[PDB]
RNA sequence: UGCUGA
DNA sequence: AGGACAGCGTGTCAGCAATA
DNA sequence: GTACTGTCCTCTGG
């Protein structure tokens, strides 16, 4: 998810809007370096062949896509989870009313 | 014998869907009545059709009518094998209750090697394209979209959008990134023409 | 070269306004005014005679522009 | 906050 | 994943007294 | 006022 979203943002910054679903499907059809090299080749090819479009990216249909992507990220992938590398890395931050964040043992 | 009425309606709708995509279909198939459908053909494996394309005679399509009311990954593989061996690329799977949810992402997983697509049976009982309010859609060719963008000084984004799951984008089998011309019959101007990028 | 040949009403309004703001700032009047103290009446007198050396720069929605002459524009 | 005018 | 729910929202138009 | 988004909230799937 991290690398997919990174590449989708890299392509959105220049306006390429088909690259979004193309990257997602390239991913689904496919280690961590392995995923990065699979996606970064296509993303760099897009950002290079489709530059000159940083001025033509501030249009509706390019802002809706970025909005939706970042909103879905913040909404679905930032929940407390058991940690990948060490299975016991949930030092549960759990914030009370504003001005209060409490980590546990 | 209502199963036969449903089979006949679905077969007529699929013949119309295949003709609207530009496949070689005869007038009799498009004007076939029930009495002669049941005369010819009972089963759900001899309703499978294989159609050819106007151009690219190798480019043909294959319509399936699975028996399982809820098709699964194994059912999909069993005739993805048929397609891979008969040397076809496209398919069309008419399902009676739905596809188990893992199957939908499998059909998507099969790369342009073997591109499939599903249709519910209740979605084919009538041709939505023949509704009063539904305009005529026309998949533009790669050389007409360029002239459009050049005439209006547009970009491909910055054009109205049509969803890739739109009931009339799924029917005309339009992939993503394709522009479709739409001829709205307007009470004001007669035959207004619009364009929508499929995404 | 592809836009309409006529002068839209918004263009007439802005051209009259600009010519009037110029006349009022002591600009030479090429129309032989005949005792009128309004710069807008003088600007209309000039527009009717086809003496306004201004270039309407019509902008298209992608940045591309087309430069028309106020003389080469059909005033309705 | 209590009033008032379209 | 079926929910339960807590969470933001706006609201035509100008005057006067009077008082925070 | 109601209806929307949102917000998880954590319950059966590999």
């Amino acid at each position: 998810v991290i690398h997919l979203l990174l590449c989708q943002l890299r392509v959105l910054e220049v306006g390429a809007l088909q690259a979004v679903y193309e990257l997602e499907r390239i991913l689904n059809r496919f280690s961590a370096s392995e995923i990065r090299e699979e996606l970064e080749q296509y993303t760099t090819e897009i950002v290079q062949n489709n530059l000159l479009g940083s001025q033509g990216a501030h249009v509706k249909n390019v802002c809706e896509s970025k909005s939706k992507l970042i909103a879905l990220f913040w909404k679905a992938h930032m929940n407390a989870k058991r940690c990948p590398h060490c299975k016991t890395g949930r030092s549960v931050v759990r914030k009370e009313h504003n001005s209060k964040l409490t980590i546990t043992f | 014998e209502e199963e036969t009425y449903r089979l006949w309606k679905i077969r007529k709708t699929i013949m119309q869907l295949c003709h609207d995509r530009g496949y070689l279909v005869t007038q009799d198939e498009l004007d076939q009545t029930l009495e002669e459908f049941k005369a010819q053909s009972p089963r759900r494996t001899d309703l499978t059709v294989l159609v050819a394309h106007n151009d690219d005679p190798t480019d043909q399509m294959f319509v399936f009518f699975p028996e399982e009311p809820k098709v699964g990954i194994k059912t999909i593989k069993v005739y993805c094998q048929r397609m891979q061996e008969e040397n076809i690329t496209r398919a069309l799977i008419v399902v009676q209750q739905g596809m188990t949810p893992s199957a939908k992402q499998s059909l998507v997983d099969m790369a342009p090697k073997y591109i499939l697509e599903q249709f519910l049976q209740q979605e084919l009982l009538i041709n939505i394209t023949e509704h009063e309010l539904v305009p005529e859609h026309v998949v533009m060719t790669k050389e007409e979209v360029t002239e459009l963008l050049a005439r209006y000084k547009l970009r491909e984004n910055q054009l109205p959008r049509i969803q890739a799951g739109d009931p009339v984008a799924r029917y005309f089998g339009i992939k993503r990134g394709q522009v479709v011309k739409i001829i709205r019959p307007s009470e004001t101007a007669g035959r207004y023409i619009t364009y929508r990028l499929v995404q | 070269r592809i836009t309409t040949p006529y002068m839209t009403k918004y263009e007439r309004a802005r051209v009259l306004g600009t010519r009037a703001l110029q006349i009022a700032m002591c600009a030479p009047v090429m129309v032989e005014l005949e005792g009128e103290t309004d710069p807008l009446l003088i600007a209309m007198k000039e527009l009717k005679a086809r003496k306004i050396p201004i270039i309407i720069r019509r902008y298209l929605p992608d940045g591309s522009y087309e430069d028309w002459g106020v003389d080469e524009l059909i005033i309705t």
